[PDB]
DNA sequence: ATCGGATGTATATATCTGACACGTGCCTGGAGACTAGGGAGTAATCCCCTTGGCGGTTAAAACGCGGGGGACAGCGCGTACGTGCGTTTAAGCGGTGCTAGAGCTGTCTACGACCAATTGAGCGGCCTCGGCACCGGGATTCTCGA
DNA sequence: TCGAGAATCCCGGTGCCGAGGCCGCTCAATTGGTCGTAGACAGCTCTAGCACCGCTTAAACGCACGTACGCGCTGTCCCCCGCGTTTTAACCGCCAAGGGGATTACTCCCTAGTCTCCAGGCACGTGTCAGATATATACATCCGAT
């Protein structure tokens, strides 16, 4: 019997096992159900897609290949709703987005 | 509060024993001893042709000891004005201090060398020691009593060295609060008790007592009796001193040319004298028995009453 | 003649370069020392991650810059350009930080 | 109890007699009068040793310096005078005063001089330039007798408006103001030698004895007569410790300094005896009489 | 403003003399060495009024003294050495006035709850009088004669005297005349006037003054 | 120490919609951070509903209902889609 | 080794460097001491809260976790510390 | 501000704010140094606080000993006595228009009597205030004002 | 029963009078339609998220636990309702 | 003649009054109205407990007179008397709401 | 079999008992400290008494034997610890405590 | 259905702190409801820091720890006290 | 700055009551007693991060130094907002009546729990090399006086 | 306003180490039984919600209107920006000691889990007064004339 990990039955990136792991570990409930895991696991994996593919295009903008903090400080000040979501969090090496207020402007 | 046009070329001024006359250097290198109460010039002397930058009264008042920027120091009666010893040494003099108790006596900080204290019967001379051996600048002092040699590096160590035998009595040295050292730019003490002071490179005046040093041992941490400071403007201090009780102390803001005075036991300020704006302070000395303040800035010297 | 530019100008440059760059504007050590000094108080001698005090400084600095953030924005809605304590006061009054 | 002997009688000066002074070393003994002249003569041997004029009214007052150098005469001419008592010279001529200079004297490091007129003004002068420093609405009568206290620290004031006034040297502060409950016209006032009490004379036949730090007046002294004149008191200390004074009954009075009862009744002067001096160093009195007398006369006793 | 520091008409703190104590549960006013004098708050200066002293301690080298006095009274003096205090000894009942002594009065008791009648016309004062009463009890006339000038209430204390002036709505004795006035009742009568005293002094800040018929 | 992360997977979903990108190991510590940080919103979340439910059982529902609470508008609705595809796939064999 | 006033050591040139970040062009010098208040304070919570932790973890250094899981607590949660 | 905070302001001043000069009002006065505004504290005429009932006691002394009387009713109650004891406000002349005005104020619980300016007052000027001297049976006035009542009682 | 604009509801004396609770003097026009949209919004997160309670709740009524643990899950708690 | 008190001073009057007051300054039925309508947006025909509105208007009152309050505040700040919307918005800004 | 509570043991009044398992079905931890329980119901036994007493204090201070929530809310604004440990806490029928700015006083 | 609450206890400490003052239902359940939250507070708090020390079993050293970083400064100190007096007195037992 | 009048507000009173304190019978969670395992505690070991110091640099901080720029104070006006009084209006009481849906009990069953056997997905560790960071230099563009 | 000058952008080239790729080396993931049980679900209540409708009225909307703060503009002061200089200590690189952090291995104290019994808690009735409410009253305070 080969042993398959259940995140490929899933077709999924994250290990699904090292998440149950932590869900047993974390004192939730006492039994979790099976595809609960699945379900927060592949919620996760669309999640960090979005965020990733916003911090690839901050740094192609900025030509840059590898992606620093800057880029996805910026990304999360640019979603509306992630930053909604994360307004609440600070972020290293963040700094603050370009904002720039109108009667500051010279004449 | 009150100048003299008389004297010019104001360098350094030193107190007689019981504050009556004042005796300046000036920059042609000439003693103006100028008295208090007929607020006159008492005598002149031709010291030196350099301007003479360190200045020191005798017990007894008769003998001066004059110090050149030539490297020449020269002991003065102050009835005559004659150079009674002259002597010249490498690392230019930083200041004289004649012995209290002995005025036979005479410690020499020079800038570079060690401070070596010499006597005046017998042109000898005895070096006192140094703790780090790379410190080039230590200033030195007596106490009050002129029983123990109180000796500050650059790097701010401290030695006590009792002033016969030249041997270590106490040690410590003092923080800049972390862990570095400091400059320790002046030692002084009181003339009445034990109360000392140390200006350091940290604009901290530090106050001690030196009872507690010498109980404190070598190599301690002996706290001081008070920390003095311009928390407004961390201001460098050119010049302090105690008052002529001691509960009073003194600093030259050469910075702005201002004054401050803090008490000993409590330690608040008790005020701030402002000068001219536009003059450099040099000097700092306040009267042994009176509430009167001598200020050398400029070349001109002003004086600060206190009445009733 | 000597030329100096209009004021502001150069600190609107340095604006715009501070949000251009990302990295830390407070000297490591004085920041390091002010920590310590914190620590002693509640317990004396303890030793700290130099990643847990980068951290530290971090978090605070992103605090201070977005305290500086608001309030800039509560003295536009006070209509100057030059910064008053009250309106640090009052945001952190609607920070809920009084 | 002293046993005082007339030694030697002194006169010469052609007009009523204002002040003897001892010379601090008991060397000379100083006679101003209203003549315009002043007298050193010989403190041991009544021997006349100079006459020394300049100033242009009567003198009324005259002091000497501590190093028995310097003399110091106040004059009815409004002008205080500085001499060298070796020399004679008018070293210094003091101007200032606006009416008639009664008292004079030295502080006691001889560098300062204090000066009460007929102004009600009391003038705080210099020595070495002659310079008033400084001046003093002092009372609201003309000033009898100004002087030092022990260091210079202190000028007590007497006038004839009966107030005894202590005053700072340093500020011109009014210290204190000495009152005996009614108003009696002080003519004479000195510290103690130790400092600590003060000597006043009231123009009613009484001397008082005030502590200063108690402000309250410890020591009473009549059988005297003293309602009018300036009449000067000494304290007697190189004997027994006395207090001798002038009266207008033509005696010189001693009383005892605790007792305060006299101890002694100097006769032989024919006028009011005007001015007294005791020696520094000897049982040694100098008594000064009025124009009807116009003599002085040296008392010594064993005691 | 004049504001008293007092909740009722008392023993004004203002005019004592450093030798003297007092006690504000009783209001009882002692001394230590000699005599000494103490007044209450108010003043009279017209009219017929009344008050109390009740005597708390009274040994044998203690005798407190009771009465009134005008002002230019020396508050060192026993209440009576002067001209201007007419007071009662607190050993036998006896007037003094002048420092002298007079027996033209009762005996005193050592627990007497003392009343004190005093009237005032709106050279003697014409029809003015002082009685005093042993606890209502008449103890007599004390002065007929009184001289001009206002007066208040005084105690003089000895060595260690212990005795306090009261008034009237808490009184023992009290007469039962209309005219008469506590001490209360005068005491917010002076503080009222010296109220429109600092209102007519700071108006002479604007031009003008006008009064009414004057027989008020 | 044997410690556990995600960036492995972080790498592989990144090839998944950029092959030709890299990160700062910094931007993956900070990334995985906050995968851990909303894994335990959302775990603590369906814990506390679950309880307002008394369920002792913390399934897929739970997991719909809570992120449905937690992400707004069409972030939600996408992850609800996401998860319900994929808890399909899985249940499918 | 008794520390103190580095509170000050805090410079005006770092202060108005974070300001210039925070888009601020003129300044008043009363701020920067303030500041300094302000910046105490705040940093007054974490370190305590943060050696609350190393308190329970019965440990003589501090750890960044300990922040990490202070600003968590005090909502101002960071990343890339684990 | 504070009357406690004006009072040591002025109580600092006053030394350098006021001289006393040659009148021609009459003898020596008060006059400004530097001007003065409207209301603000002028002068404290400062001496020793008594009791009424001492006044007379005070007064008839003098009158034994020929000094006159320097005394300013603070109260009913208290009084300044500068006779003795006082300050340079001992020369304060009095005008029927006064740019001065008397108010007693309370510091700490003890009363002062300070001198404030009725009007702004510049350098030079005389300084003058109402005494309010109650009508005696005459003392001439020489204050130099259009309105002056000729005496000040 | 199809409902429809209630947020104009809101009377404008019932926003000046919590206006006045809130200690405030001189109000403008342009606040009250404003406040209005804010208030809106508030809301139109909280009952959306109670429903969402609700909607694992599985129930057709919605309960004031619903908003209790919506305010604790925004930050808001309140007291008083279990 | 009629008599009209100074402008504010009712308004004060009221202020003092309502933080005197502790019930509810908004009319139940409108603003449950208000939060059906709401309702249905997201999902028609849904019941509510008298005491989970209750709960929804007492919170939201509570929080409309915190923004009130604080944006007083800041008017203070604002050195006006008046309210300005600008006001509010930047208070929902420092209070994270943007 | 003599029986007696934690809470008698323990002299106090919260019951260690109800509590005990009312973490237990909390799912916090797998194990417990047995006196987890008597401690915590202490520390609430403290805090209430502090709030309820600083409530009764303005309730008496209101002539209010029965205490109303404007009482809570008044007390929980007043003391500086309590408000720190609620400030973004809020009170049914709470209100707004006393408060008026400077400025909003006519002069 | 049985609803537990503390209002029982919460008069008992009333009566304990004052025994004349009463008490109203609504304030009665906010006090119910606020040490709810705060005992939840300090059971999330607690939790975390064991996990943090990934010790299974929660314990007294725990609460102390946890409720000193809850509460504002003196507070904590004179409750952990009666806490301490608490357990002494049941380990006394 | 005061007084008079208007008005609004704190008080005492009376009674009504419905929450509310109080007591019950009955239930079950809590206590009491007993068993196991194994998380926790202790200890010896290793490592190794930290804390300490030392010397050289300069970029950075301190400090000074005009000086234009705006904070601010004041000053006119006017529009928008309190207010008191009108008006009309839904709000609230309350009480009715239906039931849809919470809300409860009783199954029974699929469903992790759990353990055991198996292992390859993943992780610490080791090269490695290329975007990236730095630098120098040239060209571009803003800005402040015409 | 068209240049001078200055800060900047960009380009090529240099050198590097972190990003990454691969390699041993597991333990944690999978698989498969097996079991007691969470809840899924059905099927009952009942009640709280939901709507109906009427009656009263406090409340809401709008008006007119004074008015007064918001706002807009001016001139001043001072003061913070910008630049120049001087001083310094952060940094950086290196070294070194140890002291704590982490580890592992035992060891066992305490807690989970079980079973028993009952007693404190809880639903449920029950009088009953704290206070809600209304009213007349006495006090406080604003607003305008003086």
């Amino acid at each position: 019997a080969k042993a398959k990990t259940r995140s490929s039955r899933a077709g999924l990136q994250f290990p699904v096992g090292r998440v149950h792991r932590l869900l047993r570990k974390g004192n939730y409930a006492e039994r979790v159900g099976a595809g609960a895991p699945v379900y927060l696991a592949a919620v996760l994996e669309y999640l960090t897609a979005e965020i990733l593919e916003l911090a690839g295009n901050a740094a192609r903008d900025n030509k840059k290949t590898r992606i620093i903090p800057r880029h996805l400080q910026l990304a999360v000040r640019n979603d509306e709703e992630l930053n909604k979501l994360l307004g609440r969090v600070t972020i290293a090496q963040g700094g603050v987005l370009p904002n720039i207020q109108s009667v500051l402007l010279p004449k | 509060d009150g100048t003299l046009d008389c004297i010019s070329m104001a360098l350094t001024c030193t107190f007689n024993r019981w504050g009556t006359l004042l005796a300046v250097g000036c920059n042609d290198g000439r003693i103006v001893i100028w008295d208090f109460l007929t607020r006159g010039i008492a005598k002149i002397i031709s010291a030196h042709i350099h301007p003479v930058c360190s200045l020191c009264w005798s017990r007894d008042g008769h003998k001066l000891v004059s110090a050149s920027t030539d490297n020449i120091v020269s002991q003065w009666d102050v009835l005559s004005g004659d150079c009674d010893q002259r002597f010249r040494f490498p690392s230019p003099i930083l200041k004289v201090q004649y012995h209290p108790r002995d005025q036979n006596k005479v410690l020499v900080c020079p800038m570079k060398s060690a401070p070596v204290m010499l006597t005046l019967s017998d042109s000898k001379h005895v070096v006192l020691p140094v703790d780090d051996d790379s410190d080039l600048n230590v200033v030195a002092s007596f106490d009050r009593r002129g029983e123990y040699i109180y000796t500050g590096n650059a790097k701010g160590k401290i030695l006590v060295l009792k002033t016969d035998s030249q041997d270590l009595v106490a040690s410590f040295r003092v923080t800049t609060g972390t862990s570095n050292t400091t400059a320790i730019k002046s030692i002084e003490f009181a003339r009445k008790g034990s109360c000392f002071l140390i200006n350091t490179a940290d604009r901290i005046i530090r106050v001690y007592d030196g009872r507690e040093i010498l109980t404190c041992g070598r190599d301690g941490e002996p706290e001081p009796m008070q920390k003095l400071q311009d928390l407004v403007n961390r201001t460098p201090w050119k010049k302090c001193c105690f008052s002529g009780d001691g509960e009073y102390i003194v600093a030259g803001s050469a910075r702005q040319h201002a004054l401050y005075i803090w008490e000993k036991s409590i330690g608040n300020l008790v005020k701030i004298l402002h000068g001219t704006r536009g003059e450099l302070l040099l000097d700092v000395a306040w009267h042994p028995v009176r509430p009167i303040i001598a200020s050398i800035s400029s070349g001109v010297v002003s004086i600060w009453a206190q009445n009733q | 003649k000597p030329h100096r530019y209009r004021p502001g100008t150069v600190a609107l440059r340095e604006i715009r370069r501070y949000q251009k760059s990302t990295e830390l504007l407070i000297r490591k050590l004085p920041f390091q020392r002010l920590v310590r000094e914190i620590a002693q108080d509640f317990k004396t001698d303890l030793r700290f991650q130099s990643s847990a005090v980068m951290a530290l400084q971090e978090a605070s600095e992103a605090y201070l810059v977005a305290l500086f953030e608001d309030t800039n924005l509560c003295a536009i809605h006070a209509k100057r350009v030059t910064i008053m304590p009250k309106d640090i006061q009052l945001a952190r009054r609607i920070r809920g930080e009084r | 109890k002293p046993n005082y002997a007339l030694k030697f009688t002194l006169a010469g000066h052609t007009k009523a007699v204002s002040s003897v002074k001892f010379s601090p070393n008991g060397e000379w003994l100083a006679s101003s009068s209203a003549d315009k002249l002043i007298k050193i003569w010989g403190a041991y041997d009544g021997k006349f040793e100079k006459t020394i004029s300049g100033h242009k009214l009567g003198i009324s007052d005259v002091a000497w310096s501590s190093d028995s150098n310097l003399l110091v005469s106040a004059s009815d001419d409004k002008t205080l005078k500085i001499w060298d008592v070796s020399s004679g010279k008018c070293l210094k001529t003091l101007k200032g005063h606006s009416n008639y200079v009664f008292c004079c004297n030295f502080n006691p490091q001889s560098n300062l001089i204090v000066s009460g007129s007929f102004d009600e003004s009391v003038r705080i002068w210099d020595v070495k330039t002659g310079k008033c420093l400084k001046t003093l609405p002092a009372h609201s009568d003309p000033v009898s007798a100004v002087h030092f206290n022990r260091d210079g620290s202190l000028i007590v004031s007497s006038s004839y408006d009966g107030l005894c006034r202590i005053w700072d040297t340093a500020s011109g502060q009014c210290l204190k103001t000495l009152i005996d409950d009614d108003n009696p016209p002080v003519s004479f006032v000195k510290f103690s030698p130790n400092g600590k009490y003060i000597l006043a004379a009231t123009l009613d036949n009484t001397l008082k004895l005030w502590d200063y730090s108690k402000g309250k007046c410890l020591k009473t002294y009549t059988g005297h007569k003293n309602e009018k004149y300036c009449i000067f008191a000494n304290f007697s200390v190189t004997g027994g410790k006395w207090i001798v004074s002038g009266s207008e009954d033509n005696l010189v009075y001693i009383w005892n300094l605790q007792t305060k009862e006299i101890v002694q009744k100097l006769q032989g002067h024919t006028d009011v005896v005007i001015s007294t001096a005791c020696h520094p160093t000897e049982n040694i009195i100098a008594s000064a009489a009025l124009e009807n007398d116009k003599t002085i006369k040296l008392w010594k006793s064993d005691c | 403003y004049r504001a008293c520091l007092y909740e009722r008409v008392l023993l004004a703190l203002h005019d004592r003399a450093p030798q003297l104590k007092i006690s504000d549960d009783r209001l009882t006013v002692v001394g230590e060495k000699g005599y000494s004098m103490v007044r209450a708050s108010h003043g009279v200066r017209k009219g017929a009024w009344y008050f109390e002293i009740t005597v708390d301690e009274m040994p044998p080298d203690t005798a407190a003294r009771l009465g009134w006095s005008q002002p230019l009274g020396n508050l060192q003096a026993p209440l009576g050495y002067d001209k201007f205090s007419y007071s009662w000894r607190s050993k036998k009942g006896t007037k003094f006035h002048q420092s002298i002594g007079k027996h033209y009065s009762s005996g005193y008791g050592q627990g007497d709850v003392l009343g004190f009648y005093i009237n005032l016309p709106e050279k003697q004062t014409p029809h003015s009088e002082i009685i005093f009463y042993k606890n209502g009890v008449n103890q007599g006339v004390a002065y007929k004669d009184i001289f001009e000038g206002v007066y208040f209430p005084a105690i003089s204390l000895y060595k260690s005297c212990t005795v306090s002036i009261n008034f009237g709505p808490c009184f023992k004795y009290p007469p039962k005349d209309l005219t008469y006035r506590p001490m209360s009742d005068m005491g917010w009568g002076a503080v009222v006037e010296h109220t429109l005293a600092d209102v007519l002094y700071h108006v002479e800040e604007v031009d003008g003054r006008r009064s009414p018929p004057w027989e008020p | 120490t044997r410690k556990e992360s995600y960036a492995i997977y972080v790498y592989k979903v990144l090839k998944q919609v950029h092959p030709d990108t890299g990160i700062s190991s910094k931007a993956m510590s900070i990334m995985n951070s906050f995968v851990n940080d909303v894994f335990e919103r959302i775990a603590g979340e369906a814990s506390r509903l679950a309880h307002y439910n008394k369920r002792s059982t913390i399934t897929s529902r739970e997991i719909q209902t809570a992120v449905r609470l937690l992400l707004p508008g069409e972030l939600a609705k996408h992850a609800v889609s996401e998860g319900t595809k994929a808890v399909t796939k899985y249940t499918s064999a | 080794k008794v520390l103190r006033d580095n509170i000050q050591g805090i410079t005006k040139p770092a202060i108005r460097r974070l300001a210039r970040r925070g888009g601020v062009k003129r300044i008043s010098g009363l701020i920067y001491e303030e500041t300094r208040g302000v910046l105490k304070v705040f940093l007054e919570n974490v370190i305590r809260d943060a050696v609350t932790y190393t308190e329970h973890a019965k440990r003589k250094t501090v750890t960044a976790m300990d922040v990490v899981y202070a600003l968590k607590r005090q909502g101002r949660t960071l990343y890339g510390f684990g | 501000l504070p009357m406690p905070m004006r009072f040591r302001h002025l109580k600092k001043t006053s030394k350098e704010a006021v001289g006393v000069y040659r009148s021609p009002i009459h003898g020596r006065g008060l006059f400004c140094k530097r001007n003065i505004d409207a209301g603000e504290m002028v002068i404290e005429y400062a001496g020793i606080v008594i009791r009424s009932i001492l006044t007379d006691k005070r007064e008839k002394y003098y009158d034994s000993k020929g000094i006159g009387c320097y005394m300013f009713r603070i109260d009913d109650s208290e009084v300044v006595d500068a006779t003795m004891h006082g300050n340079a406000a001992r020369f304060i002349n009095h005008s029927c228009e006064p740019n001065c005005y008397s108010r007693v104020i309370n510091i700490d619980g003890q009363k002062h009597i300070v001198i404030f300016a009725m009007r702004k007052i510049y350098r030079g000027e005389e300084l003058t205030y109402d005494y309010k001297f109650p009508i005696e049976d005459k003392l001439p006035c020489n204050c130099g004002a259009k309105k002056c009542r000729k005496f000040l009682n």
